[PDB]
């Protein structure tokens, strides 16, 4: 029965991972892209921030 | 963490002495080594400095040539010596520990240091005050003053504060105007700008009387101002 | 015949001379010049090992670079028969190049040796494991030796005008020991006793320890037999020539000087060998390695 | 027998169940919603510095959280802790196990950890009284190599190893709290949220796995990679994940959908990816082959915008400043170079 | 230098002595031999430990040089992930007892020890991190298998086998069966021994077999190679 309960846990498992919500992906991508907007003023990688500011300057 | 320091006694003004602080409970070989030097009823002087590994050595314009520092990293001591003393050599010594790299807290430290008493350009900072009478429960400023800027290129700004309560050694209270030590409450703040800084409490406390001085670390030599007092 | 520089001299310049060196000596500098700048250039841009005993190897070919630029001007002195027609200052800059870029060349290839006897006989020996900065420190002390012995023929008034047009040359009969003969019998005689003694245990190492059954443990031993038999080939001759001319010189003193008619051409073309060294070592230790 | 055959069958439609309940969500593409946006330019990058004083391969490396020091490891027994601004070394640490493969550095700097291919995880104190770097605590209790580790706080740990096994761990307690298992493959990289209340886990069965700190909870599965998985990391907006795999192949997974998001794979490309990480906003994702240089590509469009091509062999790290300040990369020709 | 404070001087200098201390320490790892240990399990892998003297690690030195034997055994995991870990090791060592063919290990009753011993060396033998490697097959507890043979002929693990049965051909044919797994043939040389449990001789064999190695590498820094 040690086989048996193996195989109730892995089906107890699979019950709880199907007991959740979903969204679409066109929502993720939209969320994803407008974060991604909102941001890119304060990344130097960017943007390139000019060598006046810059303490790897060489 | 400790560093007893043995040495002093009264000395006849044509003479040697050596001074020579031990060091237990850290590891006194990363760590740069300062002699500082306080004069009776004055202020204090900076005197010398030895780093880690024995590169880079400086004496004070008025010890040239006459003092000596060494170090001894296998038994964890150091000395100073002495040959040439005029009048004007007696004080007490204390030898202060400091590191170097980012983020370090130098003059940490302090020690003990011995009393030597003898038969009888550079920035400057000044601490027009004497004495600021005040009763505990209210805020406390004391102000000082440099010849010139001493915020450096890089972005620091080497002034420090530090205490001396009555009867016994001092302990450091802020290192680059702004930072605060380990092991000392949040009633103390600092603030400043360009040349001038003032050191502020908010909260008095029985604790809280001493002798206040700063101190400046842009360039050689180290100087000092005077000692500001406070009174119940 | 003769002629009087501070010494009393008997050279010959004589016929013959004029119509084999100069396409001789055309020949190897083409042919050098090219094989060690090839060699400088592979060791320049192309080489980001930099071990030990490649920078033993590079200096080899730096020091025998320099005595192939050399040759141009040494090709117009003899086909015009000995006329020196390019003044005093460059009859020092060329006779120091000639005595320096020679000695430069043995000295490096007798490093590659006895590096070698250590890597084979002696293996572990903490020498094997030297940093690339503890050896360019004598393989610049090392440079130091040849310049500091070949300065004192710097400072002399050298281009010997007489009825003789400009003469540029150091080496001539004579009868007082010039102390720069004897660096040409040690420079030969030391070199060949230790790349011997090199390479015969290498190759006795190298079999009583039977790895002498694989392939290409073979084409080694060749190599280190080939590289000693071209060091007699190149520089013997030009020696046993000079002990002629010194037995010569011993036998009958310097008074009729026809003597030495034939024996001095021998010498201006047994010379000629030792600039083959040259141009054949960025293949004997270079590419066909 | 009959009731294993039904219990095996039934575990079998309940996966297959899930199938579908993944593909049922799915009604449009990330690549359609953002072809439309400009692309950023070529990504022109010069080293501004190189960090050089390992002596052997060079696995992990850890930015600091004021985006001025950071940390590294190799097989020569060492931890360094470097200055990027003047190039200083700030700190050198000695090992006991040489075989390391993983280390971290604490969000506020007092402390680091290291481990690998020994069982254990060692946690080290910086800010000491004493001046030196002395060991706190030796984590006990995997049966594989140890594969990642990341600090919570000051007094949780989380790590990864090779014996299919996460595990949460309390420095002063000196003991596992919570055991994640489910793993059929090794697990080889886990990586912390934003908010530190979920965390992720990729394994060498082709999978990971979200999980629950409080929970110690599987909640999702994630698949698609025909090979292992190398290396993990959160989108810094926390509600996306970035997988490097041993197939040549990099991909993007979301949580409140959880399906694929997009795929990053270049046919001239047939080598593995070692580690991952994401720029400041999220707009360029950094991969390092093993192609002897490492990749910059556009997170958001599936394009290649530049290369950072200065190394002699495999690239083994990567790592991105708190504030976008730099780029660092590792490798095994012992070399740390930062890019700006 | 006319740009830096008196603090950033201390910290140069600071970076500098740990500078020296990582190039002195790091020299000192280059006077040592790497070895690698492998075996099948109880293949005398343990008793050639112990006639010598987690990831396992032994230390010992013979004649003025330091030998490190780095055992994986019980590491239990996925092995082509931490592999390459020691792509750099002087020589592998790989030991199998040549008594062990007829009694057969407890997770088959057909499939023999010796064939299990044959897929290992196999797949270490060729191996991408190891094209250049040196290996060391020892043969362990000898006596033994005469009385195991006398019993019956190699037939049972070697039926195409045709030989009188006595210990000289047997082992020999096994040895032959052993050192023709090789595939590099130009680039990897293979020393084989035959030994009992206890020993006078298996130390000075190693030393044998990476003095040759160390030669030949010095030869191919030189270039003549
Ligand atoms: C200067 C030299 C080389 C003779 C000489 N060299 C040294 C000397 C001493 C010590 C030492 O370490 C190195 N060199 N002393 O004399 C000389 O006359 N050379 C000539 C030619 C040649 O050499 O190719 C071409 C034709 C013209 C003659």
């Amino acid at each position: 029965t040690a086989s048996i309960a193996q195989a109730r846990k892995l089906v107890e498992q699979l019950k709880m991972e199907a007991n959740i919500d979903r969204i679409k992906v066109s929502k993720a991508a939209a969320d994803l892209m407008a974060y991604c907007e909102a941001h890119a003023k304060e990344d130097p990688l960017l943007t390139p921030v000019p060598a006046s500011e810059n303490p790897f300057r060489e | 963490v400790q560093l007893v320091e043995s040495g002093g006694g009264l000395v006849q003004p044509g003479g040697s002495r050596k001074l020579s602080c031990s060091a237990s409970g850290f590891a006194f070989s990363s760590f740069g080594m300062h002699w500082v030097r306080q004069a009776p009823e004055k202020g204090l002087e900076w005197v010398a400095y030895i780093s880690s590994g024995s590169g880079t050595i400086y004496y004070a314009d008025t010890v040239k040539g006459r003092f000596t520092i060494s170090r001894d990293d296998p038994k964890n001591t150091l000395f100073l010596q002495m040959t040439s003393l005029r009048s004007e050599d007696t004080a007490m010594y204390y030898c202060v520990r400091s590191i170097y790299y980012y983020g370090s807290s130098p003059f940490d430290f302090w020690g003990q240091g011995t009393t030597l008493t003898v038969s009888s350009s550079d920035i400057v900072m000044t601490q027009a005050t004497s004495s600021v009478p005040v009763t505990p429960g209210e805020s406390v400023s004391i102000s000082c003053r440099s010849s010139k800027s001493l915020l450096h290129s890089n972005g620091n700004t080497y002034l420090y504060w530090f205490l001396q309560r009555p009867g016994q050694s001092p302990q450091l209270l802020i290192y680059r105007m702004s930072n605060l030590a380990s092991g000392v409450p949040d009633r103390f703040s600092g603030s400043g700008s360009g040349t001038a800084f003032t050191l502020t409490i908010s909260r008095l406390e029985a604790e809280d009387v001493g002798v206040y001085y700063c101190m400046q670390h842009l360039e050689y030599p180290l100087t000092f101002g005077a000692g500001t007092k406070l009174e119940l | 015949f003769l002629e009087i520089d501070k010494k009393n001299c008997c050279v010959f310049r004589d016929d013959f001379i004029v119509k084999v060196l100069p396409p001789v000596l055309g020949l190897e500098f083409i042919f050098g010049l090219l094989g060690n700048g090839l060699a400088l250039w592979i060791f320049c841009f192309h080489l980001k090992s930099w071990k030990s005993s490649r920078i033993f190897l590079f200096n080899l070919a730096v020091a025998d670079f320099l005595l192939i630029i050399c040759l141009p001007f040494l090709m117009d002195n003899y086909v015009r028969r000995w006329d020196w027609k390019f003044g005093d200052i460059p009859c020092r800059l060329m006779l120091f190049m000639l005595a320096m870029n020679r000695q430069g060349s043995i000295i490096f290839l007798t490093v590659v040796a006895v590096d070698r006897y250590f890597r084979v006989v002696h293996p572990h020996h903490a020498l094997n494991k030297i940093s690339n900065r503890t050896a360019a420190i004598i393989s610049c002390l090392l440079w130091g030796i040849t310049i500091g012995l070949t300065v004192h023929l710097l400072k002399k008034k050298m281009p010997i005008q007489n009825g003789g047009a400009n003469l540029c040359s150091s080496f001539s009969i004579c009868h007082t020991f010039q102390w720069h003969e004897a660096m040409f019998l040690l420079e030969f005689f030391l070199p060949l006793g230790i790349i011997l003694f090199c390479s015969a245990r290498i190759i006795w190492s190298l079999r009583q320890r039977q790895m002498d059954r694989h392939a290409k443990i073979k084409r080694a031993i060749t190599f280190i037999m080939v590289v000693a038999i071209v060091f007699v080939i190149c520089f013997l001759p030009s020696v046993v020539v000079r002990i002629r001319i010194f037995w010569l010189l011993h036998t009958s003193g310097t008074q009729n000087c026809e003597v030495y008619r034939s024996v001095d051409l021998a010498f201006f073309i047994t010379l000629s060998f030792t600039y083959m060294n040259s141009m054949l070592d960025p293949v004997v230790y270079y590419f066909s390695s | 027998g009959s009731e294993l055959d039904q219990l095996r069958q039934e575990a079998e439609q309940l996966k297959n169940q899930i199938r579908d309940a993944r593909k049922a969500c799915a009604d449009a593409t990330l690549s359609q919603i953002t072809n439309n946006i400009d692309p950023v330019g070529r990504i022109q990058m010069r080293t501004r510095r190189t960090l050089r004083g390992h002596l052997a391969k060079i696995y992990a490396m850890h930015w600091g959280t004021d985006s001025r020091l950071l940390v590294s490891a190799s097989q020569d027994g060492k931890l360094i802790i470097w200055d990027s601004y003047t190039t200083n070394k700030v700190h050198a640490i000695p090992l006991r196990s040489s075989w390391v493969m993983t280390c971290a550095y604490a969000p506020s700097g007092n402390y680091v950890a290291c481990g690998g291919l020994d069982n254990i995880c060692s946690i080290y104190n910086l800010k000491t009284r004493e001046g030196n770097v002395r060991v706190s605590r030796e984590l006990a209790g995997h049966t594989g190599y140890l594969s990642c580790c990341r600090f919570l706080d000051d007094n949780q740990i989380v790590t990864s190893s090779g014996d299919t096994t996460c595990a949460l761990w309390d420095i002063e307690t000196g003991q596992q709290t919570t055991t994640f298992t489910g793993h059929t493959g090794d697990v080889m990289s886990l990586s912390l949220a934003p908010d530190t209340r979920l965390f992720v886990s990729g394994a060498c069965d082709a999978s990971a796995k979200l999980w629950d700190v409080r929970e110690g909870m599987c909640r999702q599965t994630f698949t698609g990679h025909e090979s292992d998985i190398n290396a993990i990391c959160f989108f810094p907006n926390g509600n996306a994940f970035a997988t490097g795999s041993d197939d040549a192949t990099c991909r993007l997974f979301d949580l409140r959908a959880d399906q694929e998001l997009m795929t990053y794979s270049h046919d001239n490309i047939i080598c593995g990816i070692t580690s991952v990480s994401f720029s400041k906003s999220g707009r360029l994702l950094l991969a390092g082959y093993d192609d002897f240089n490492c990749n910059v590509w556009d997170a958001l469009k599936a394009d290649r915008a530049g290369v950072l091509a200065g190394h002699d062999n495999r690239v083994s790290c990567l790592g991105v400043t708190d504030d976008g300040m730099a780029v660092a990369t590792g490798s095994w020709d012992s070399f740390l170079k930062i890019w700006n | 230098g006319c740009t830096l404070s008196a603090e950033d001087k201390a910290a140069v200098e600071r970076s500098k002595m740990i500078d020296r201390n990582l190039r002195e320490d790091g020299e000192k790892a280059a006077r040592e031999v790497k070895l690698l240990l492998l075996g099948a399990g109880e293949s005398g892998k343990n008793t050639i430990v112990k006639q010598m003297k987690g990831i396992v690690e032994t230390h010992f030195t013979f004649k003025d040089l330091h030998f490190k034997m780095f055992d994986v055994g019980a590491q239990r995991s996925e092995r082509k992930k931490w592999i390459h870990c020691f792509e750099g090791v002087t020589a592998i060592i790989f030991c199998v007892a040549l008594s062990d063919y007829d009694l057969v290990l407890a997770e088959d009753e057909e499939m023999n020890r010796m064939h299990a011993s044959m897929k290992l060396f196999d797949s270490i033998c060729n191996n991408k991190w190891f094209t250049d490697t040196s290996i060391i097959l020892f043969l362990n507890k000898k006596d033994l298998f005469e009385e195991k043979i006398k019993k019956s002929p190699l037939t049972i693990c070697y039926p195409e086998y045709a030989g009188s049965n006595t210990y000289e051909e047997a082992a020999a044919y096994i040895q032959c069966q052993f050192e023709d797994l090789n595939k590099r043939k130009d680039t990897k040389e293979i020393y084989t021994h035959f030994t009992c449990s206890t020993d006078t001789k298996n130390v000075q064999f190693v030393f044998d077999a990476v003095t040759d190695v160390i030669i030949k590498n010095n030869l191919k820094d030189c270039g003549l190679f």
